RNA sequence: AGGGGCGUAGUUCAAUUGGUAGAACACCGGUCUCCAAAACCGGGUGUUGGGAGUUCGAGUCUCUCCGCCCCUGCCA
RNA sequence: CCGAGGGUAGGGCCCGUGACUGGGGCGAAGUCGUAACAAGGUAGCUGUACCGGAAGGUGCGGCUGGA
RNA sequence: UGGAGAGUUUGAUCCUGGCUCAGGGUGAACGCUGGCGGCGUGCCUAAGACAUGCAAGUCGUGCGGGCCGCGGGGUUUUACUCCGUGGUCAGCGGCGGACGGGUGAGUAACGCGUGGGUGACCUACCCGGAAGAGGGGGACAACCCGGGGAAACUCGGGCUAAUCCCCCAUGUGGACCCGCCCCUUGGGGUGUGUCCAAAGGGCUUUGCCCGCUUCCGGAUGGGCCCGCGUCCCAUCAGCUAGUUGGUGGGGUAAUGGCCCACCAAGGCGACGACGGGUAGCCGGUCUGAGAGGAUGGCCGGCCACAGGGGCACUGAGACACGGGCCCCACUCCUACGGGAGGCAGCAGUUAGGAAUCUUCCGCAAUGGGCGCAAGCCUGACGGAGCGACGCCGCUUGGAGGAAGAAGCCCUUCGGGGUGUAAACUCCUGAACCCGGGACGAAACCCCCGACGAGGGGACUGACGGUACCGGGGUAAUAGCGCCGGCCAACUCCGUGCCAGCAGCCGCGGUAAUACGGAGGGCGCGAGCGUUACCCGGAUUCACUGGGCGUAAAGGG
């Protein structure tokens, strides 16, 4: 289930840092800040030009581990996001930034990716008017994802509702920080998802 | 240790038994009528194949022969004694024949 | 065409013993023909009942004789009172003493005795000869010999005047009545025990049976708790692990029980079980309770020679075999240092290793036995796997 | 003889049945000569029975005996109104 | 559950007058060699199935116990 | 009359099995030789025929995938 | 909107070619491990044998009784109990037990698929139409009595009722022979002769409701027949006497050698007859870029079977799963002369097996049979149970937290790693607790309106005090494989061609990323591996899409 464990040791081996801790994985040491390099006895020696397999593996573990997603729904939701007429390479990522949790931590609320999923799980989020506690749950168009009432008085909700103000929402998503509401305007773009991944790669993975 | 669907048998014994007689009945006495269509009793052969007639539409009344089955076994006999009194015999009093 | 049973008197379970051929089987027979009058209406151990008037009663009669012990030690392991049989021919025979350093070997408290075969030459000294005999045996094994009940009255006479016909009551018969004398020198004298039934549950399996349409029955005698249609349990002890399965089946003495409470000698139809997953020796628990365990430290007492057990005592590495509940498991024997000097009549402890897992649970006494006779007792202490 | 029947479908827990015509012989899930609609008997959803009216009527004009339930909602779903 | 068998080196087998248990071929160990095979020297290498009993001494003679084979047992 | 089945008798197909026997495959370090691969020490291969512990040899004809 | 290739023959190379691996799939089983839920799904083998209980009945508004509880004495009391009347046992009579449910044994075949044919047919109940329903007679049960009998039950005498049976009439019409006409395989109209109908039951009574009879038509469901399609062996090559056709018969709802006399000698076969093996077919399912290949379990349609086997009776329909007759084998009872059964219905047992579930609750819903109806029956069905067997969702926490505790492992003894991992700080609240608590159920039926339309009224929930909701609320499981190359993942020690590994190539003979353990890592996670089988890769039976001088392959 959803890993559960030493995460930073990711933002490691990828070797292209991670913040699944958010707070501190965003501090002067990331873990990754003090090693650029993979865990192990050895993991600071010469590489063999990893393989063209290796390379999409990377690829893949990359983005797969940036959600916590485990393969099993990852590479479902993969799937899915191959039928659907369109580009693999948008859709997917789109698929992927549907996750309900995600989006929570898209949207402030959450300091990390790990920490938005339990808000789920606990019931802290809410959506177009009825809760939600399913981390898989897909967001779609025109819907906002509102804090609970019981909650919003709750020493986390504060100071991580706080670091909003001033820093804007990604070009998809809305906000009303005071009545902690934002909406879902739109699936995110490959540009508008600044991330590390070579999608390409990532799909040409599970062509074998 | 038993159902009662026993009421079907006893049941069907009595029936099975009700036109097996009307049935043995119109034979025996579809044969006598044509066992002297060949004689030449005209008249007598006539009247018989006329209870003849009779007996096989009756059973066709119920669960015996039913329709077409009953109207078969006629035209086989009003065939058969036709056919045979006309090797020298002119039908006399109107049997159930019609010339 | 089953017929439930139904509650009303108390009960407790018991048996016969004695030397072979003198008299139990036979007489065994008798007393469930008596208490079969004015009531209800109307090589292998044997149980089959009967009922006093006054009290409910399940009989066990192991076939004794030697060669039969193991077998015979699973039956006064579980009843309350022995009817020491003996004959007023031969006298005290060697297995009517073996039928009985067994019982102080196994508690079994009071033991009511009987004089059979009794219509056979009569003789002052004799009558009055054979009970003095007795008595000096049961205290020779320690027991109220001086104060227990000699019932006499050569039963199968009982039988026989009762086969003519199966109604008599008590006084019409000089040989029946000598039938109830007993019949109330155990009514009397023969306690009726506590059973613990708000503790959890247990039941050692004495014999496994398949019912026809039906599936694997287990007999046993409760221990604690109790246990009625649909309850889960345990089997544990013996084969790869403890199984799991639902009771859906209870009965006493084929009769259809309600919830059989401890000291009742039920069958227990078991849900979705093989034959061959059920063997004798293992038990029937609480869902949690108990686990089966192959190494122990118990508080052990060594019998002395003069006592029975062993005179030349014994070093670490003799394995002998151990009797817990109802079965016999061999153990390897290792000491705690410097211990290996264990003669007989000591009083020490050491560390034992069952090549069979068995349910242990610290609290629970057993039983050593080797070369024909029990090397001494003892009780599980801690337990380390 | 052919009558107007309930047909079941959906899962567990969450019937939906197939107003239907087949004759009454029939396992009630088999085979049928007709659909002519559905009814979700939890609504779920505003349109939870609709009926094919022209071919309700038909049917029944040659012999179709609907349903103790069936026929409840026929006329519901008013095809017995004449006006 | 109860009878009756059967269990010795690594295998097939000999000692059953109660007396450290050998016989053959194997394998082991050295030497030569990379390491073997071969050759040459050198070796019983065994839980007598376990554990006890009697006995001065047990493979043998008692009992008990493990596995296996055979026979008879076994409806709450 | 027909007729399930039973009975006598004799055929066909297939399967299991049999003293003994034929060759076959496989199997670290057995025995005999030396046919072939370099005119492999008699160029080789080949159909057939006779012969020989064994490879094989010789006859007749054929091939070059030999000079 | 759809195609990836790798290892392995050599000192090395190119080609040919086989083997092998990476991908999906499964009614699965086996190993280690295992927390929750939903939805699916669960004897693939012995079509082996089976305890016990239940799987089919219902109408008194068809008819006469038995018996019991009650109008309450028939006369005046227990005389002729006539009957009032709700019941309960069986009989009579009707409709249903031929559907639903099970299984895959048999079957290579018009069995199935697909398209048609029937001038060669049938169809209970249900719709629309037409015409009827007049007289009469009679039996057998039930019951009374007698008899044999272990029993299951049976024989005999005699009452009695009907919607049971039969006779006459009626003849809208229908059936049949012969004639005529239309039409064309037996269809439609027509004339003379002959032949054929029928039952009453309840009411709220010259009228309704339910029945009955005859014909015509509608529906639905069927029979039969025909073209095309439908596996392996040709080391199986010839097969055929009811055989192939005819005529006249019997038979049937109907065609037909389906069966029968008589007659004629035919029919079929390399376009694979006959025979042997295997097998139920299909919609579909898995795989594939596709063409294909494999398959036919769940669900749906058709077929076939009901311990093995033969036959018929009733009937609209069966040669009949829980009906019958008989043989057989097996198992059981027996008062030894005769009786009894057939789980491939649901649960369950045992056997066989690598392996496949509860003797569960409810007719509340849907569907069915019978009833005017109330309603009765219903292991169909709706649920519940068990099993990670599968899919899907969810959990074992989240945020802080050291140039970095300990322990374990490496080390060029500086140190490096497991690792923000822990500890530690706050923070949420799986479980559990208390309260509340469903949808699925609206008509049958009743009342107003005519028992039509339409409106209103009442009863009813197995799952369940479950889902779900409100409040309260504890840091709360982790395993399995692999790390030489293919293929993601490396060091130390042990061992020393030993012990062992191994899918292919191959690892081990004293410095082994390959054996075994540890640290570390990689993968996947309530799972993870293993075995078996199918497709792919395999353009490696090549239609798409291959070949034959020397690699297999040109026939003398
Ligand atoms: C013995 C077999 C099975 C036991 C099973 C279990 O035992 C128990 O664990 C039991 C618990 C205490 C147990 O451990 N039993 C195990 C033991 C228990 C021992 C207890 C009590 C004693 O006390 C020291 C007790 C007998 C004591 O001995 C004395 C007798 C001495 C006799 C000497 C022999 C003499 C003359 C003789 O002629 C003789 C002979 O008899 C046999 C052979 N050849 C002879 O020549 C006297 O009678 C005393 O009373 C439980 O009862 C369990 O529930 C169990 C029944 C399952
Ligand atoms: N006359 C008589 N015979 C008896 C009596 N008891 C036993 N027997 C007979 O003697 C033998 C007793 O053996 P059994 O009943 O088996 O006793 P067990 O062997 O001790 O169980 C049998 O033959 C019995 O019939 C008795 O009291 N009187």
């Amino acid at each position: 289930g959803r890993y559960i464990g030493p995460v930073c040791r990711l933002c490691r081996r990828e070797g292209v840092k991670l913040y699944l801790k958010g707070e501190r994985c965003y501090s002067p040491k990331c873990a990754m800040e003090r090693r650029p390099y993979p865990p192990g006895q050895h993991g600071q020696k010469r590489a063999r030009r990893p393989s063209d397999y290796a390379v999409r593996l990377r690829e893949k573990q990359k983005l797969r581990r940036i959600y916590g997603i485990s393969e099993r729904q990852f590479r479902n939701l993969f799937e899915e996001a191959s039928k659907k007429k369109g580009v693999t390479g948008s859709v997917f990522l789109g698929l992927l930034e549907s996750r309900l949790d995600n989006v929570v931590y898209r949207l402030g609320f959450a300091v990390s990716r790990r920490q938005a999923r339990q808000l789920v799980r606990h019931g802290h989020i809410t959506v177009n008017g009825r809760r939600v506690d399913l981390p898989s749950y897909r967001v779609r168009p025109g819907d906002e994802i509102a804090v609970a009432e019981k909650s919003r008085n709750l020493e986390l909700i504060r100071q991580n509702l706080e670091a909003m103000k001033g820093r804007k929402v990604g070009p998809w998503l809305s906000l009303d920080v005071e009545g902690m509401k934002g909406k879902f305007l739109r699936l995110p773009d490959r540009e508008d998802l600044a991330l590390p991944v070579n999608e390409q790669l990532v799909i040409e993975f599970y062509s074998r | 240790r038993n159902l009662s669907a026993l009421k079907r048998h006893r049941q069907s014994l009595k029936r099975r038994l009700r036109n097996k007689a009307k049935k043995s009945a119109i034979k025996t006495l579809s044969k006598k009528a044509i066992q002297l269509a060949q004689e030449g009793k005209a008249e007598e052969a006539l009247k018989i194949m006329r209870k003849a007639e009779s007996l096989i539409d009756k059973a066709a009344k119920g669960s015996t022969l039913h329709k077409n089955a009953a109207a078969r076994r006629k035209s086989r006999l009003m065939r058969k004694v036709r056919q045979l009194l006309e090797a020298a015999g002119a039908p006399l009093i109107g049997g159930g024949l019609s010339a | 065409a089953k017929g439930e049973f139904v509650r009303t008197k108390p009960h407790v379970n018991v048996g016969t013993i004695g030397h072979v051929d003198h008299g139990k089987t036979t007489l065994t027979a008798a007393l469930t023909y008596v208490a079969a009058a004015e009531n209800p209406n109307v090589i292998n151990t044997a149980h089959v009942e009967y009922e006093t008037a006054k009290r409910h009663y399940s009989h066990v009669d192991c076939p004794g004789h030697a060669d039969y012990i193991k077998n015979m030690i699973t039956g006064a392991a579980q009843m309350d009172g022995a009817i020491l049989v003996v004959s007023a021919a031969d006298g005290p025979m060697p297995q009517t003493r073996e039928h009985i350093l067994l019982a102080r070997q196994v508690g079994v408290p009071y033991i009511v005795v009987f004089m059979n075969k009794v219509d056979m030459v009569d003789d002052p000294e004799l009558l009055d000869l054979v009970e003095m005999e007795v008595r000096d045996l049961l205290n020779q094994y320690e027991f109220p010999g001086d104060e227990v009940p000699v019932i006499r009255g050569s039963a199968l006479l009982a039988l026989e005047q009762m086969h003519r016909n199966p109604k008599t009551r008590r006084g019409e018969n000089e040989w029946v009545d000598k039938i109830w004398e007993l019949l109330d020198a155990i009514d009397e004298y023969i306690p009726t025990p506590v059973r613990d039934v708000d503790k959890p549950f247990l039941m050692p399996v004495e014999d496994v049976f398949t019912i026809t349409g039906r599936g694997t029955v287990a007999t046993g005698r409760i221990e604690r708790g109790k246990v009625k249609v649909g309850d889960e349990v345990e089997i544990v002890g013996l084969a790869p692990e403890t199984r799991r399965t639902v009771v859906t089946g209870v009965e006493m003495h084929r009769k259809t029980l309600q919830e059989g409470i401890a000291g009742d000698n039920v069958g227990v139809l078991l849900r979705g079980v093989s034959r061959e997953e059920v063997e004798r020796g293992q038990v029937l628990a609480k869902p949690g309770s108990i686990t089966p365990h192959t190494k122990f430290e118990a508080s052990v007492y060594v019998l002395k020679k003069e006592e029975g057990g062993r005179h030349t005592g014994f070093f670490s590495g003799y394995r002998p075999q151990f009797y817990f509940r109802t079965t016999d498991v061999t153990g390897v024997v290792q000491l705690p240092p410097g211990v290996e000097m264990v003669m007989p009549g000591d009083n020490v402890t050491f560390t034992v290793e069952l090549i069979k897992p068995v349910a242990l649970e610290e609290g629970l006494r057993f039983a050593i036995r080797e070369g024909g006779r029990t090397v001494g007792a003892g009780v599980v202490t801690k337990i380390l796997e | 003889m052919v009558k107007i029947r309930l047909a079941r479908f959906g899962s567990k827990h969450n019937p939906h049945y197939r107003i239907v015509v087949t004759d009454a012989r029939r396992k009630r899930d088999g085979k049928y000569i007709e659909k002519i609609g559905y009814y979700d008997p939890r609504k779920t959803t505003p349109d939870w029975l609709k009926v094919d009216v022209e071919r309700a009527r038909y049917w029944l004009s040659v012999g179709a005996q609907p349903t103790d339930t069936a026929r409840r909602l026929l006329r519901q779903a008013g095809v017995f109104r004449q006006e």
